[PDB]
DNA sequence: GATCTGGCCTGTCTTA
DNA sequence: CTGCAGGGTTTTTGTTCCAGTCTGTAGCACTGTGTAAGACAGGCCAGATC
DNA sequence: CACAGTGCTACAGACTGGAACAAAAACCCTGCAG
């Protein structure tokens, strides 16, 4: 096991980043005039996906193991 | 002295004063007048005896260093 | 060229399929690979070890809609 | 519903099981290979999808008809390898748009001298060529070459 | 010694 | 007594413009995050064989 | 048709000042009303 990686699990940091948007998606029934308590079990949300890559990341001195130094970052919207 | 840029203090500034305010930072533009204090050329000094091939104009800010190149192009670029 | 045969070829079918294109484009995740710069000199502990927790946090932290709303200052 | 578009071409070909990135099939979308969109070129149909690339790894390492390394590599229109990650078909912007603007920073930098008459140009030539277009290209639209040529260059 | 073919080597092409 | 219309009353609330004085955003040209090996076609030579 | 900045310069709107005006908010006050 050569990598250090961390990560957070994805169910949560989605519940998270959903229940953050709260306020955008209560204004939006507003707005729309849509009842706020009534049909609120057919939501649908749309996600976009990406992974990259990133070169010369330089390392660090530090105690072990060794790590390459290229680095790879996973990311959602 | 904490590296921040001028625009992000512009909108340290703008978020401080518009909520909960009673602003305590200053504008920019009253900053930028206390700047003329410190720089060079605000201040009045004399050398004894005059100084030799220097000009005595003691408000000169930021010179170019090229210092007058006859920039046609047959010479030196 | 392979990128000569896909805007050639198949956008039409993927304009209409999608919906849209450059709206999904990887222009969004390439962006965010700038802070992690920022975030390894400026924010993050100098250790081998707390140094990707301390930058994904740092991160997460500036992403997120709830601070970015108090900074819009209400114009 | 998860959508995975934000990957270059480099990476959805190594993590979908296709050959990266100068192979005889060049579509991501398609099966069409490189000699065969050169004659063809508009007109082609999106087939490629993930349970497809799976059931093609399948069928290349079972090999239920036993052919040759090149036939059976051309019976899965070149899936050698079994893909893990899913990848929705759909085509980045950012790096189209960069390898358009290369293909036609190198038009350009043929067509400064004279390719289509002497088919066989020199390499000292080409260096020649190549200054002369930064030259000009830095006395009008204000612009330094680059060694690999990021977006703002392109637009 | 004449013959041959597999594989070694080299230059261009493609996305990064 | 009440009801509503319409009288006056003060006090907002803002009403016109030109000296200014101050504040906040627009215009300028340009940034940086896109960063490696692998596929393929042709020439040829060296070692194996008849 | 990325996008959030990158600082300095320029000029747009927010102010006063009397003159004077109207519209309005709402008390109180009279007429005409059962
Ligand atoms: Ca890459
Ligand atoms: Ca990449
Ligand atoms: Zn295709």
């Amino acid at each position: 096991a050569d990598t250090i990686s961390r990560r957070f699990r994805y169910d949560v940091a989605l519940v998270s980043a959903l229940k953050d948007l709260e306020e955008d998606i209560m204004e939006g029934l507003r707005e729309r005039a849509l009842d706020d308590s009534m049909c609120t079990s057919g939501f649908t949300v749309v996600v976009k996906e990406s992974c990259d890559g990133m070169g010369d990341v330089s390392e660090k001195h530090g105690s072990g193991p060794a790590v390459p130094e290229k680095a790879v970052r996973f990311s959602f919207t | 002295n904490t590296f921040l840029s001028c625009s992000q203090y512009h909108k340290m500034y703008r978020t401080v004063k518009a909520t909960s305010g009673r602003q305590i930072f200053q504008p920019l533009h009253t900053l930028r007048n206390a700047e003329k204090e410190l720089l060079p050329g605000f201040h009045q000094f004399e050398w004894q005896p005059a100084l030799k091939n220097v000009s005595t104009s003691w408000d000169v800010g930021i010179i170019d260093g090229l210092s007058g190149w006859t920039v046609s192009v047959d010479d030196v670029p | 060229t392979n990128y000569l045969h896909k805007t050639l070829a198949h956008v039409p079918e993927i304009v209409e399929r999608d919906g849209s294109i450059g709206a999904w484009a990887s222009e969004g995740n390439e962006s965010g690979n700038k802070l992690f710069r920022r975030f390894r000199k400026m924010n993050a502990r100098q250790s081998k070890t707390f140094e990707l927790e301390d930058i994904l946090k740092h991160h997460w932290l500036y992403t997120s809609k709830y601070l970015q709303k108090f900074m819009e200052a209400h114009k | 519903f998860f959508r995975g578009t934000g990957y270059d071409e480099k990476m959805v070909r190594e993590m979908e099981g296709l050959e990266a990135s100068g192979s005889t099939y060049i579509c991501t979308l398609c099966d069409s290979t490189r000699a065969e969109a050169s004659q063809n070129m508009v007109l082609h149909s999106i087939t490629r999808s993930h349970d497809e690339n799976l059931e093609r790894y399948e069928i290349w390492r079972k090999n239920p008809f036993s052919e040759s390394a090149d036939e059976l590599r051309d019976r899965v229109k070149g899936v050698s390898a079994k893909p893990f990650m899913e990848t929705q078909p759909t085509l980045d912007a950012l790096h189209c748009d960069i390898g358009n603007a290369t293909e036609f920073y190198k038009i350009f930098q043929d067509e400064i001298g004279e390719v289509y008459q002497k088919p066989n140009p020199s390499r000292e030539e080409r260096r020649r060529w190549r200054s002369t277009l930064d030259k000009q290209l830095r006395k009008k639209m204000k612009l330094k070459p680059v060694m690999r040529m990021n977006g703002n260059y392109a637009r």
